[PDB]
Formats: C-alpha cells, sequence, structure tokens
C-alpha cells in the first residue's frame, strides 16, 4: 500500500537525477576542455583561433 | 582584416569571465534549491487503537 | 619550452587596466594576461609598465576525455566559417 | 540559403500556377481584411481609429505605440474565423514579398530579368504559392527558417549588448529574468521567471523608441523584406499589424482552448508564425504544446483580461529565443593534444626571449634575489 | 489518511536505481585526482557539488524507498539542524520495532 502512495515522487524523483546528471556531464566536458585548452596555453602552443572556436 | 578582429580580441576575456560566473551562478541555484523532504506517516498507535475499538473492548 | 607567442595583450597592464577584474590574481598578486591561470606571470617597467607571461613546462592533472555527444553542438551553418578557416 | 539550379527550375515551372494561386489567395485576404477593417474603424477605440500620434522624448519622432495604436479585438470571432487570420497573415507576408518585387520590377523595366533569376533560384523570398507538392513546401519553410536563424542572433544581442552596457536591472527577480531571456534553445526558458524583463524594458526602450537598425533586424528575423527600408514608420507598420493580428488569433484560441483541438499540421503552423517552433527541429505535439502554453503564459492574465500584451520588444526577443541555436563546436577532443606555432620551432629564440627564459622561468627566484641584492650593495656604495 | 492514490505518472526516461549510482560513481571516480580539500566553512568546488547534489538525491530516493543506511543517509542527506532531529527520530523507531517483532516471535 504504502510503494503504491510513494510511486509517482520516487519516478518523478529518479527522472530529475538522472536529468541532473545529463545536466551536469557538459560542465566537466568544458572543465577538461578549459584544461587542455590552459595546457597548451601554458606551452605557448594555441592560437586564439583554436581558443575560440 | 585589422579592426574588427582586434576589437573582438579585446572582448574575449571579459565575455569568457562573465560566461564563467553565469555558469557558477547556475549551478550556484541547483543546490540552493534542493531540500529534503520528511515526510509524516500515520502512526501506527491509532491504527492499534482502532484494532482494539472494533473488538468491542 | 618552445618560443611560440601567447595571448595577446596589447601591450597593457592587467593590474591596473579597466577590465583587470577579467584576469585572474595569482598567489605573488600579479593578474594573468589572459583569462587562464598563469603562475609566473610578471610585470616590465618600460617608459610604460606591461605585463608578461612567460611558457614554462608544467604538468597538470588532465581529466579523462569526455564523449563526443557532451560537447559537440552539430549547429553548423552554409554560412558558418570557423576562426581556423578563416586564419 | 543559397541559390541553386534545382530550386531555379521548381520555380520556373510553378510560377505561373504560383501567380495565379496568389491571386485568388489576394482575392479571399482582401475579403478578410475589408471584414477585419470595417469592425476595426466601427468597434475600434477613438485613439485605435483616429490613429493617435506618440512621440519620443528626444526628437519627437512619430511611431506606433504599443497602447493606444494596437487594440486587440476579443469579439472577432463572430465575423472571422482563427483559420482566416491565418490565411491573412501568411497572404500579407508573401504580397509583401511580391510587392517589393514588382516596385523592382517596375522600376528597373526590363533589367530586372536577370535579378529574377538570382530571385527565383532561391525560396528565401519566394511566396509560398510556389510549392505544389509537400517536399517543395518542405524545403521552401527550410530556407524561411534558416533566414531566420541567419537574422535573429543579431537582433538577440543587439537588444542585450546595448541595455547591458547603458543600464544594469533594478532588483534581483529583474537580473534573473533578464540572464534566463537570452539563454539559447537547447534549455527551458519559465515564462514566469522572464516576465518581468518586459516591464524592466519598457522602462528602458518601448515599442514606440524602437531603433531603426534594431528594426531592420527584426525584420530580417521575421522574413519581411528590408529593401527599400526607408523610414522606420513603415516596416514598423507591418510589425505592428502582423503582431495584432498574431494577438487577435491568440486571445480567440485561448478563449476558445482551439490548440488542443487544432491538429498536428496546424498546431506546429500555429507555432511557427509565432517564431517558436523551427520545422527543422523535427518537433513533436508534446513540445509544441509546451512551447505555445510557455508562450500564452508569457502574454499574461492581462492579455485576457484587457488585451494588452508584454513588451514587444521582449516579446519578439524571447520568441525568437528558439531560433538561438548553441554555438556549433565540431572536433574530437583529440584536437586538442596538436600545437599552433610548430612553424616558428626552427626560428629559435633570440637574446631578449633567451633573457626573459631566464628571469621568468623556475630560476625566477634566484635571479629576483641576486639582482635585488646587487642593486642594494650598488646603492649602499653610491652613498 | 493520506489522501487518493496521486495520479500516475509516466516517466520520461527507464533507468534503474542501481544504473544511476553506477554512473554517478563513474562520472565521480574521474575526477578524483582533481578533486580538492576543503573546509566547511571554506568555498566548495564544482566537483564537490556534484557529488553533493548527486548522492544527497539517491539517498533520499533510497530512504524513501526503505533502504535505510543511517550513516549515508546521515552524511549527504542531513544539512538542517531540524532535518537531524527528524533523522534521529526515524532511528529509534526502526530500531524499537527490530526489537518488537524480535521478542514478539520470541
Ligand atoms: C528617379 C526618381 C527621382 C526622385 C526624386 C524625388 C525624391 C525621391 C522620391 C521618393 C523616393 C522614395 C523614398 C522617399 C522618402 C520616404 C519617406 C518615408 O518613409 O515616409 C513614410 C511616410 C509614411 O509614414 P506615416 O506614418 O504615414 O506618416 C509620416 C509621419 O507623419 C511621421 O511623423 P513625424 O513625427 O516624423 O512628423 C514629421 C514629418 C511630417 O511630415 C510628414 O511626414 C508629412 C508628409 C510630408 C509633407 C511635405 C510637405 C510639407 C508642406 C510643403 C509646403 C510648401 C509650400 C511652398 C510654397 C511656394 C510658393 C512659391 O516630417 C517632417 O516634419 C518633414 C517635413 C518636410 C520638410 C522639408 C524641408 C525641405 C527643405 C528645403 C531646403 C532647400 C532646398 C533647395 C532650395 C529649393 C528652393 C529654391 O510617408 C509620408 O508621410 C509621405 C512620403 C512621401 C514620399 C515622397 C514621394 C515622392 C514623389 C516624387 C514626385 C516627383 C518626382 C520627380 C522626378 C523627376 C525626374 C526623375
Ligand atoms: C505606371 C507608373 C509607375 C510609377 C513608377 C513606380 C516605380 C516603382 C515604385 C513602387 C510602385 C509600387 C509597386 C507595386 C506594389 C504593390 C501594391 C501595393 O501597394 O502593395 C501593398 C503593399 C503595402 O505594404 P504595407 O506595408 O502592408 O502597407 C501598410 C499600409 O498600412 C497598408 O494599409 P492597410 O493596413 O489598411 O491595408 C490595406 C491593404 C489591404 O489589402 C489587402 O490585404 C489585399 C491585398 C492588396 C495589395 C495586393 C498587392 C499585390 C502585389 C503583387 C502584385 C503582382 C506582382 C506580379 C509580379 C510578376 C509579374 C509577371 O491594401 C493595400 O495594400 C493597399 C495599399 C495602398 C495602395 C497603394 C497603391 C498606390 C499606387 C497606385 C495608384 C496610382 C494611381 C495613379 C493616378 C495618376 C493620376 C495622375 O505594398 C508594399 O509592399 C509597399 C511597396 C514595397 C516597395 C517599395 C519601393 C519604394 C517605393 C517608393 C515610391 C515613392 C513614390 C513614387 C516615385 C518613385 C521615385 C523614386
Ligand atoms: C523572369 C523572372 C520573373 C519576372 C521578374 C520578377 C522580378 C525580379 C526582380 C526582383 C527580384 C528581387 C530579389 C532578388 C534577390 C537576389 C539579389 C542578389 O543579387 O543576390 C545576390 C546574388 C546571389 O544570391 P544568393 O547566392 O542566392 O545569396 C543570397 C543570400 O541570401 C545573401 O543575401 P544578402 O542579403 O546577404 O545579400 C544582399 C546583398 C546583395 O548584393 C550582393 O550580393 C552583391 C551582388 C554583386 C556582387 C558582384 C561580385 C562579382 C564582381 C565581379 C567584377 C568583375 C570581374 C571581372 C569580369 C570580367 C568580364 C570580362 O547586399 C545588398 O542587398 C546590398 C544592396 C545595395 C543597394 C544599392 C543601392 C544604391 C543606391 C545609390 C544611392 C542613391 C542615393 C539617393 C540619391 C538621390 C539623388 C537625387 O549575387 C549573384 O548572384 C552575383 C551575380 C554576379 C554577376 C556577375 C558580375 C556582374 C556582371 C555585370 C555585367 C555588366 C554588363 C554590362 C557592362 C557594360 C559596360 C559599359
Ligand atoms: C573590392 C571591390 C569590389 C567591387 C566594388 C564595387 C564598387 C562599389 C563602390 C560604391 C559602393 C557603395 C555605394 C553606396 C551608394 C549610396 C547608397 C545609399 O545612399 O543608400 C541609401 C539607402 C540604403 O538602403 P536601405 O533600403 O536602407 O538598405 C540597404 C541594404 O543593403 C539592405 O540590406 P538588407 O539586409 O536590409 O536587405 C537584404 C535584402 C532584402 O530583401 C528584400 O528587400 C527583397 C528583395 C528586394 C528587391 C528590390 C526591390 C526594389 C524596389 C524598388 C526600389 C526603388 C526604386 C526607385 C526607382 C528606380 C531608380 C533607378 O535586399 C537585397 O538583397 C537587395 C538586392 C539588391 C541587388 C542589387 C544590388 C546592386 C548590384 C549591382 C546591380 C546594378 C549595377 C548597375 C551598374 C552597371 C550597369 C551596366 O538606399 C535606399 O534607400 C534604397 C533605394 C533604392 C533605389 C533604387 C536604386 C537607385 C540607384 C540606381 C540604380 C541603377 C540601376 C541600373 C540598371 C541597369 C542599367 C544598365
Ligand atoms: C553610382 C553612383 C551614381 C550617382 C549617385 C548620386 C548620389 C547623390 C548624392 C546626394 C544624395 C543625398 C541623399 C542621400 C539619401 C540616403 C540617406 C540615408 O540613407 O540615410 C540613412 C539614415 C540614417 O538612419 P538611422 O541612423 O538608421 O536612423 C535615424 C532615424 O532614427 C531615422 O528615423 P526616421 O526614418 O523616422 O527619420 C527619417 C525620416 C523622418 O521623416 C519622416 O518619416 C517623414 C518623411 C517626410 C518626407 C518628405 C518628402 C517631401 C517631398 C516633397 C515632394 C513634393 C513634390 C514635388 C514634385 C515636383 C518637383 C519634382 O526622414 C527622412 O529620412 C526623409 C527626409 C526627406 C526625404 C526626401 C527624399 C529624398 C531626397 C534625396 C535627394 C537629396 C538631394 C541630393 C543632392 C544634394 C546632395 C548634397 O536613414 C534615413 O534617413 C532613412 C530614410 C531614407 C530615405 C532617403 C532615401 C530613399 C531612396 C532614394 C530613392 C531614389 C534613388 C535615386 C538614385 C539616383 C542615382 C543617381
Ligand atoms: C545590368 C545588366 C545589363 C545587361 C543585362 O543584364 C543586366 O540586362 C538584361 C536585360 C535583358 C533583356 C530584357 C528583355 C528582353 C526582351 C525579350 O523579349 C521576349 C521576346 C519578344 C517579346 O516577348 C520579343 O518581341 C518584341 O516585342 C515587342 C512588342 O511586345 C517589340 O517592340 C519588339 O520589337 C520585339 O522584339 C528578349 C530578351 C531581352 C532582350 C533580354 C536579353 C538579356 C538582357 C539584355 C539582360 C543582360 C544580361
Ligand atoms: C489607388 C488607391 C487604392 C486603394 C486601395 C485600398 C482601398 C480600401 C477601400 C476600403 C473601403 C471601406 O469602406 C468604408 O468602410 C468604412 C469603415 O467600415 C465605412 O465607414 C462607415 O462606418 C464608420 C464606422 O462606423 C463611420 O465612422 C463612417 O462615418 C461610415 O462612413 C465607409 O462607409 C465605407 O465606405
Amino acid at each position: 500500500t504504502l510503494q503504491q502512495y510513494r510511486r509517482a515522487s520516487q519516478d518523478k524523483r529518479l527522472d530529475d537525477l538522472v536529468d541532473l546528471l545529463e545536466r551536469f556531464k557538459p560542465v566537466l566536458a568544458r572543465e577538461a576542455i578549459m584544461q587542455r585548452l590552459t595546457i597548451k596555453h601554458l606551452e605557448g602552443q594555441l592560437g586564439v583561433w583554436r581558443y575560440m572556436d | 582584416d585589422i579592426m574588427v578582429p582586434s576589437f573582438v580580441y579585446n572582448k574575449l576575456p571579459v565575455i569568457h569571465f562573465l560566461q564563467e560566473k553565469r555558469a557558477e551562478q547556475k549551478l550556484r541555484r541547483v543546490l540552493d534549491e534542493t531540500y529534503t523532504e520528511w515526510t509524516e506517516e500515520l502512526d501506527q498507535a491509532h491504527v492499534t487503537d482502532a484494532i482494539t475499538r472494533s473488538l468491542n473492548i | 619550452v618552445g618560443n611560440g607567442p601567447t595571448f595577446s595583450t596589447g601591450g597593457e597592464c592587467m593590474n591596473t587596466c579597466d577590465i583587470q577584474n577579467a584576469f585572474p590574481m595569482n598567489d605573488r598578486g600579479v593578474r594573468s594576461s589572459s583569462p587562464f591561470q598563469e603562475p609566473n606571470t610578471a610585470i616590465y617597467d618600460s617608459y610604460l609598465a606591461w605585463t608578461y607571461f612567460q611558457p614554462m613546462d608544467v604538468h597538470i592533472e588532465k581529466l579523462p576525455a569526455p564523449e563526443a555527444k557532451y560537447y559537440q553542438r552539430h549547429t553548423k551553418k552554409p554560412w558558418d566559417v570557423s576562426s581556423t578557416e578563416l586564419t | 540559403m543559397q541559390g541553386s539550379w534545382s530550386v531555379l527550375k521548381k520555380n520556373c515551372s510553378n510560377f505561373f500556377p504560383g501567380l495565379l494561386a496568389f491571386a485568388q489567395q489576394t482575392q479571399e485576404a482582401y475579403g478578410i481584411w475589408l471584414r477585419i477593417y470595417n469592425r476595426q474603424q466601427k468597434y475600434g477605440p477613438t485613439d485605435f481609429v483616429e490613429q493617435s500620434e506618440t512621440f519620443s522624448p528626444d526628437y519627437h519622432k512619430r511611431f506606433h505605440s504599443q497602447d493606444k495604436n494596437m487594440w486587440v479585438d476579443k469579439e472577432l470571432c463572430t465575423e472571422v474565423s482563427q483559420k482566416e487570420v491565418a490565411r491573412l497573415m501568411t497572404y500579407k507576408l508573401d504580397m509583401w514579398r511580391m510587392a517589393h518585387c514588382a516596385g523592382a520590377l517596375l522600376a528597373t523595366g526590363g533589367y530586372a530579368i536577370p535579378f529574377g533569376l538570382f530571385w527565383l533560384a532561391n525560396d528565401t523570398w519566394v511566396p509560398s504559392s510556389f510549392n505544389l507538392t509537400g517536399e517543395e513546401l518542405r524545403a521552401w519553410r527550410e530556407a524561411q527558417d534558416l533566414y531566420r536563424y541567419r537574422s535573429a542572433p543579431s537582433y538577440l544581442t543587439d537588444t542585450k549588448w546595448h541595455f547591458d552596457f547603458h543600464a544594469y536591472p533594478w532588483n534581483e527577480t529583474q537580473e534573473r529574468a533578464w540572464d534566463d531571456l537570452f539563454e539559447k534553445n537547447d534549455v527551458r526558458r519559465d515564462p514566469k521567471v522572464v516576465r518581468p524583463a518586459a516591464e524592466m524594458y519598457d522602462g528602458f526602450i518601448k515599442f514606440e523608441l524602437i531603433r531603426r537598425k534594431s528594426l531592420r533586424h527584426l525584420c530580417r528575423s521575421m522574413n519581411i523584406p528590408t529593401f527599400p527600408m526607408l523610414a522606420r514608420l513603415c516596416n514598423g507598420t507591418r510589425v505592428r499589424d502582423y503582431w495584432n493580428l498574431a494577438w487577435c488569433e491568440d486571445y480567440m484560441v485561448i478563449t476558445q482552448r482551439l490548440h488542443e483541438s487544432m491538429t498536428d499540421e496546424e498546431l506546429y503552423d500555429y507555432a511557427w508564425r509565432r517564431y517558436l517552433a523551427p520545422y527543422d527541429k523535427n518537433l513533436n505535439r508534446e513540445q509544441l504544446m509546451e512551447r505555445v502554453e510557455d508562450y500564452f503564459e508569457f502574454l499574461g492574465p492581462d492579455f485576457v483580461a484587457h488585451g494588452k500584451a508584454p513588451n514587444l520588444v521582449i516579446l519578439t526577443n524571447y520568441v525568437l529565443g528558439y531560433y538561438n541555436d548553441p554555438a556549433y563546436l565540431e572536433g574530437d577532443i583529440s584536437e586538442l593534444d596538436k600545437n599552433d606555432y610548430d612553424h616558428l620551432a626552427s626560428w629559435g629564440k633570440d637574446a631578449f626571449l633567451r633573457r626573459l627564459e631566464f628571469e621568468n622561468g623556475p630560476l625566477r627566484d634566484q635571479v629576483e634575489a641576486h639582482t635585488q641584492r646587487l642593486l642594494a650593495e650598488r646603492a649602499a656604495i653610491a652613498k | 489518511y493520506k489522501g487518493e492514490v496521486p495520479p500516475h505518472y509516466t516517466r520520461k526516461s527507464s533507468a534503474t536505481i542501481e544504473q544511476v549510482e553506477k554512473e554517478i560513481d563513474a562520472l565521480l571516480g574521474g575526477a578524483e585526482k582533481l578533486r580538492k580539500t576543503s573546509t566547511d566553512d571554506q568555498p566548495m568546488d564544482k566537483l564537490t557539488l556534484m557529488e553533493r547534489c548527486l548522492r544527497h538525491a539517491l539517498w533520499s530516493y533510497h530512504k524513501e524507498e526503505g533502504r535505510y543506511d543511517f550513516d549515508q543517509i546521515g552524511r549527504w542527506v542531513v544539512y538542517t539542524p531540524e532535518d537531524e532531529v527528524k533523522l534521529a527520530q526515524l532511528k529509534r523507531e526502526v530500531e524499537a520495532k527490530e526489537k518488537l517483532a524480535a521478542l514478539r516471535k520470541r
């Protein structure tokens, strides 16, 4: 009986968690990209065109 | 070839800084609006009391 | 280390410019010449002061490569020309 | 979209049938507009009918006022249906483009023929009637959407940059609304959060003060021909008329809940005429309904209560935000492992570069200490 | 007491709780080297914020479902004094029921 009552909400929470994970992944991708750009910048092999792209 | 490129180059840092701040703001909002919801469920003592009454005790 | 150039500065000192806040400050108190973080930024004093960043060999913890789905945006249009192609 | 020979053949083949269909649509739309204009003149407010003058406070230049020179006919459903209004809007667009082309023809005589060849080779400025099949119509809609993508970001950036450079929001809610208004279409914007931007910009710039360049960008984004642009009060009138018709239709639909009963293709067209749903996104009914409901929510209760829509500039920015796609990024991340200045390696470092590396390299602290100690010793010796 | 059973809601996507937890662990495992040490009063990092949000949601779902791990729930879901009080209330109840069932069986 309790499971039937707490059914819509648990599914909504799971979906929200999945959406949150999918939302956070791009942020980490951008962070990795910035790390690589910084690495190349410190080596003096980064062009502004690459940075803008 | 010369002017617009130079002014774009001058723009780049400020825009990068502002967009970084905006992203930080949005993640900050993500965590701010999260709260732990403690649910309340009917106490079983009342259930036991109703069971006793049904017995005619 | 190589002899390549870095992010252009225009001969400006970032510790006194009108957009100085956009340039990160390091431990020594010298604002970077670029939006990136620079540990060895310096200032040279000719008739006017100017900031300089010397490239060096430094190791940075590299986050693993993400999937193409989460950073590629296939919104290219026929009129679009990338900065590399333009260069 | 660029011109092509296939589109040229398509438009040449369907030229005369297209003209005939355009003439029939012209007759029908003239009837519809006659009904609407009679109703406006009879039941319209005194200011709207008399064309009250609203002048700018700086240069005293007249322009259409959203409150006074725009009127929502709440009782138009009795005389004119929603489908007739949509037909009139589509015909207005087609007639505008055809009128510009005809004006060019009359002005230049027979020298416009090669320019006509350039015109028929692209679907950007041809009427919808030139498409006699579904595939042709799809290509035409694709061309219109491409033009909208090309034009909208400039308008959005103009608005945002001018406001942010010359003004700032008053309160935090206005700040959030302003920041979220210009987000890319890949994220969903909450109309309730974004609405206060309308009042803020009313405090900054109303529709009556819209600049001519911003108007040109907007008309580009609305597939409205801009050459010859002329004074800003002509295309401004076109925009006012189009959005007045759109608001009348929106009130009709909201009151009668027609969109729920509206079919999929008609719903897609209704959203498209509001610049909410590109055809290249392949949206389903759920997404279209979500966008339409968001648009109605952005209009707000006051729209139904009194027929007063929010600031038209902010409304146009909001709706056109769906054509502001995320900036393209193509190429594997491995490309970031390359180097850009290998061609300089052969040059090496000169004396000044070697000095800079020595002074600002890993030995920088030692060099600084040695130099400062030497300078202090020399200064002490001098004294 | 509760009310009418809430209207059925279709999931927007199909995924198991175990799969979500595994995905979260994989996401947070690659940034362990980058992840940084901070005090309670210091400002937090992106990795720390993501970890806190994800773990909070995960353990809230587990608590509602009934997989009560009081240590993990305490660490990741308990941020406010009132919430801590409620956790203490829950901890006593579960132990009391377990003891009651055992002795009722004995
Ligand atoms: C190959 C062809 C070559 C063509 C050459 C001819 C020129 C070009 C032709 C046309 C080109 C196309 C584009 C034209 C501009 C479009 C402007 C526009 O968008 O208007 C929208 C606008 C529509 O908007 P709206 O909301 O309906 O109304 C406007 C609002 O009121 C707006 O509200 P507002 O708040 O802005 O209100 C202000 C508004 C109010 O005005 C209006 O908008 C109302 C309309 C204009 C009224 C103008 C008449 C005013 C009274 C004149 C009285 C003269 C008395 C003299 C008596 C003499 C007795 C001896 O503006 C004014 O106040 C301006 C007043 C005019 C001032 C003129 C000053 C001139 C100074 C001269 C200096 C010296 C010159 C040299 C020396 C000469 C002497 C020796 O259109 C109009 O209002 C009328 C447009 C008329 C267009 C021009 C028609 C051209 C006809 C040409 C015929 C001859 C051809 C010859 C060919 C020769 C062989 C090739
Ligand atoms: C042979 C001599 C030639 C002379 C040289 C000409 C040189 C070329 C210049 C351009 C000439 C016109 C070209 C044809 C345009 C098509 C007709 C038209 O007006 O379309 C409506 C449409 C109205 O636009 P709108 O923005 O919606 O109007 C706002 C009003 O509130 C709208 O009011 P509403 O909101 O109440 O709604 C009313 C609407 C409601 O109606 C509807 O909804 C039903 C549809 C009605 C319009 C249908 C138009 C169809 C257009 C396509 C036609 C087929 C083309 C086929 C091409 C292929 C052929 C093989 O009905 C209207 O559109 C009526 C507008 C007012 C009538 C305008 C016509 C006046 C001139 C004709 C009379 C001349 C009498 C001469 C007497 C001589 C005495 C000595 O016209 C336009 O799109 C404007 C023209 C765009 C190009 C402008 C180019 C610059 C013009 C500068 C002129 C300056 C003065 C002249 C000197 C120039 C020297 C440089
Ligand atoms: C049968 C048909 C049905 C009946 C007819 C119906 C009516 C038809 C007519 C109406 C049609 C209207 C719609 C037209 C749409 C298409 C327009 C267009 O052209 O689109 C661009 C069109 C391509 O369009 P698209 O690819 O579809 O892209 C469209 C996009 O949406 C891109 O769009 P977008 O918006 O980015 O592009 C716009 C772009 C449009 O512009 C362009 O795209 C430029 C086009 C030309 C580029 C040329 C590049 C190549 C140059 C080569 C140079 C020579 C090389 C060496 C040759 C050696 C030969 C031996 O910019 C503009 O709009 C600027 C407008 C400028 C207006 C100028 C006004 C001046 C007024 C003067 C001041 C007056 C003030 C008042 C004074 C008052 C005084 C009283 O361009 C071309 O196709 C280029 C053609 C190049 C031809 C070859 C080079 C020239 C050959 C000249 C031969 C001369 C022979 C005689 C010599 C005699 C010597 C003595
Ligand atoms: C590196 C070197 C390379 C080479 C460089 C070459 C050398 C260049 C040096 C100088 C360059 C700068 C010159 C600037 C001059 C001053 C301009 C100025 O003051 O403009 C004010 C102002 C600025 O224009 P706007 O309306 O604000 O916006 C302009 C934007 O570009 C609008 O842009 P939008 O994005 O807003 O709209 C885009 C789109 C929007 O789409 C639409 O609007 C739909 C399509 C519209 C179609 C056109 C409708 C026209 C309606 C009637 C217009 C009034 C007619 C008046 C009576 C006729 C007068 C002749 O519009 C278009 O795509 C327009 C297509 C036009 C294609 C033609 C462009 C010129 C190419 C060359 C062809 C002619 C060559 C002659 C010489 C050679 C002979 C052998 O101009 C006007 O008000 C326009 C009035 C137009 C009157 C008609 C033209 C008068 C000039 C004489 C024409 C002679 C024809 C000869 C025929 C052949 C005889 C053999
Ligand atoms: C290859 C080259 C070949 C040779 C080329 C030769 C070149 C000659 C050089 C000299 C030309 C000087 C004039 C340049 C005009 C362009 C200016 C411009 O675009 O400025 C941008 C300017 C900047 O705007 P914005 O900064 O974006 O915004 C500021 C405001 O917010 C804007 O807000 P707004 O739009 O509300 O406010 C403006 C509006 C506000 O007012 C209104 O809305 C009310 C409109 C009132 C109209 C009154 C008309 C009165 C006419 C009386 C006629 C009576 C009948 C007489 C009949 C018998 C005699 C013929 O007032 C006006 O702009 C209209 C003023 C009166 C227009 C008169 C007609 C044009 C005369 C052109 C010739 C001038 C003398 C040239 C010789 C001397 C040169 C030093 O925008 C405008 O002014 C927009 C309107 C532009 C309309 C004029 C152009 C129309 C197209 C001409 C068609 C004919 C083509 C002929 C080709 C010939 C080839 C050889
Ligand atoms: C070359 C020129 C080309 C012009 C092209 C455009 C032509 C447009 C023609 C429109 C004709 C409309 O017809 C006209 O409508 C108005 C408004 O309903 C009517 O107006 C009538 O009712 C209104 C409203 O109660 C009264 O204010 C008015 O006193 C009365 O006459 C006119 O009696 C009728 O003649």
